[PDB]
């Protein structure tokens, strides 16, 4: 999980950043912004592991 | 917001920005959505979002 940034869990991190409008640089909370996002898996990473 | 022109809706966040030459005022992005805007009234910066 250190390698990959955009791993299962970091995506809804990724996306916590998106709302409050501070470092609004990424791509990611611009595809949220049309409908395009990813969505968790069913089971959580931690149930997984 | 209707800026000059450009018709749009979102927030604005004062920041100081740098190197609008003389002429080059309205900050695109890569895809074409208005990312960055300088008031031609009142020389200040904005970014929006």
């Amino acid at each position: 999980f250190d390698k990959v940034k955009l791993s299962d869990v970091g995506f809804v991190e990724a996306y916590n950043n998106c709302t409050g409008g501070q470092e609004v640089r990424d791509l990611l909370c611009v595809q949220s912004f049309n409908g395009i996002k990813v969505l968790p898996p069913v089971l959580s990473e931690s149930q997984i592991s | 917001y209707d800026l000059y022109g450009i018709t749009g809706q979102g927030v604005f966040k004062e920041v100081k920005a740098d190197y609008y030459n003389s002429w080059q005022t309205l900050l695109y992005d890569v895809n074409g959505n208005l990312n960055g805007f300088r008031d031609l009234t009142t020389n200040k910066t904005y970014t929006i979002r």
